[PDB]
């Protein structure tokens, strides 16, 4: 069954450096 | 700009930052990371974008954007 | 106030047309640096988000954020009484209740201008922080389209499943199953035909195929598609356009 996009957005939200050339 | 590129190689534990020309073979980079790890080059695989980086290829033809992460893992039988 | 000038009224019509395959209403959020067209499908499951950057326009000006809630029928009606080659200009003041489209034939000094009453639309509520994503793949958009057209024939739903080295699309009809398994790969001969996978969490979702069938029409606009799925979050499909970004947010179905 399909769910609503908003009730899903609601439920969801609630030191080196080496150098080579 | 077009000149070079900067890359990170992280083995999950440590990191190293690298500058290379977009056209340079990654072989060196990979070796540089391996020795600085004290590992055998062939004892680890370098992943990028899910592919298994090959020593022959360069960042350019790999579609590498500045500050991309390269993942080094032990050569084993998948995670 | 708001003054957005498309060089060709057809550019605007193309946008309006795209949208008319999925939605009836669009909200045009006009910000200082471009417009963000936003719509939600009638069954409240699909969310489309188009970002017309500023260089898309011939001349842009927005002194203050306005929201222009439009009916795609009305809008299409007005677009008929205009020539695809005319410049088009949207004109609104700082707190609109009505908009003005202004067609302009430059080579004749014709000027045509029609009003349009705005309305209230709930796709004003697209305040997604984009969230964050278990997995993220990208692939040639037509390749993705091919897959979708095939398995949508088998069933009313398609299942995507990501693993450290596997994207697997599947559909099961009571007339036949079928399934595609693709694997991240690169080639120097044709870099843009590449499959990129960034996994952090194995994902397994299912989507209504009809929506996926809309979503795939984006491929005309962009030769690659990015897909970002996460366990219980709407999936992101998105296409890079030269002067912007097309984005779909699709809710998976629960079991
Ligand atoms: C439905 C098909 C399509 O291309 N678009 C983008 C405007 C839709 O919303
Ligand atoms: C051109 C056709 C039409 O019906 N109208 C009124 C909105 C036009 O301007």
């Amino acid at each position: 069954s399909q769910m609503d996009i908003f009730s899903q957005l609601s439920r969801a939200k609630k030191g080196e450096i080496i150098v080579i050339d | 700009p077009e000149t070079h590129i900067n890359l990170k190689v992280s083995d999950g534990s440590s990191e190293i930052f690298f500058k290379i020309k977009k056209t340079t073979p990654l072989r060196r980079l990979m070796e540089a990371f391996a020795k600085r790890q004290g590992k055998e080059m062939d004892s680890l695989r370098f992943l990028y974008d899910g592919i298994r980086i090959q020593a022959d290829q360069t960042p350019e033809d790999l579609d590498m954007e500045d500050n991309d992460i390269i993942e080094a893992h032990r050569e084993q039988i998948g995670g | 106030m708001l003054e957005a000038k498309f060089e060709e009224a057809s550019l605007f019509k193309r946008i309006i047309d795209g949208f008319k395959d999925c939605v009836q209403l669009v909200n045009f959020q006009c910000k200082e640096d471009g417009i963000i067209a936003q719509a939600v499908d009638d069954s409240r499951v699909l969310l489309v988000s188009l970002e017309i950057g500023v260089e898309a326009f011939q001349e842009y000006r927005c002194d203050h954020p306005v929201t222009l809630g439009m009916d795609l029928t009305s809008l299409s009606k007005i677009l008929r009484c205009g020539n695809n080659t005319d410049t088009l200009t949207l004109i609104a003041d700082n707190t609109p209740d009505s908009i003005i489209l202004l067609f302009e034939d430059t080579k004749k000094d014709r000027i045509a201008e029609y009003s349009l009453k705005l309305m209230d639309i709930d796709a004003d509520f697209l305040g997604i922080e984009e969230l964050q994503y278990d997995s993220t793949l990208s692939l040639p958009s037509s390749e993705f389209s091919k897959i979708v057209r095939d398995l949508s024939q088998l069933s009313d739903s398609i299942n995507i499943m990501i693993t450290k080295e596997t994207i697997k699309f599947v559909a099961d009809g009571d007339i036949g199953s079928g399934s595609v398994i693709i694997k991240p790969f690169v080639d120097m001969e044709h870099p843009e035909t590449s499959i990129k996978l960034e996994m952090d969490q194995p994902v397994d979702l299912t989507f209504g195929a009809k929506y996926l069938l809309d979503i795939i029409k984006g491929s005309s606009l962009s030769d690659r598609v990015g897909i970002r799925l996460s366990s219980e979050a709407p999936a992101l499909f998105q296409f890079d356009l030269k002067s912007g970004f097309l984005q779909f947010f699709l809710a998976p179905k629960f079991n």
